């Protein structure tokens, strides 16, 4: 690899993420962001589980 | 799931377990998957 090489021949760092599910509890989870909560009003809610 | 519950209390007795009631709260819930068979203590 040289700095003067063509961009087609320049070095590129590659990372391949694979997600493996087995016969075991799922332990890697996403962020799962939340929203604001409102009181004294009929709401359909989704708490932790 | 590997549940580990615990509880602490004072005691004044040596030769046997104390008679009485007390509940044990949950402390650890390990998300592992190692089918256990045996164990051992370390003192």
């Amino acid at each position: 690899f040289q700095p003067t090489n063509g961009v087609g021949y320049q070095p590129y760092r590659v990372v391949v993420l694979s997600f493996e599910l087995l016969h075991a509890p799922a332990t890697v989870c996403g962020p799962k962001k939340s929203t604001n909560l409102v009181k004294n009003k009929c709401v359909n809610f989704n708490f932790n589980g | 799931y590997f549940k580990i519950y615990s509880k602490h209390t004072p005691i004044n007795l040596v030769r046997d377990l104390p008679q009485g009631f007390s509940a044990l709260e949950p402390l650890v819930d390990l998300p592992i998957g190692i089918n256990i068979t045996r164990f051992q203590t370390l003192l």
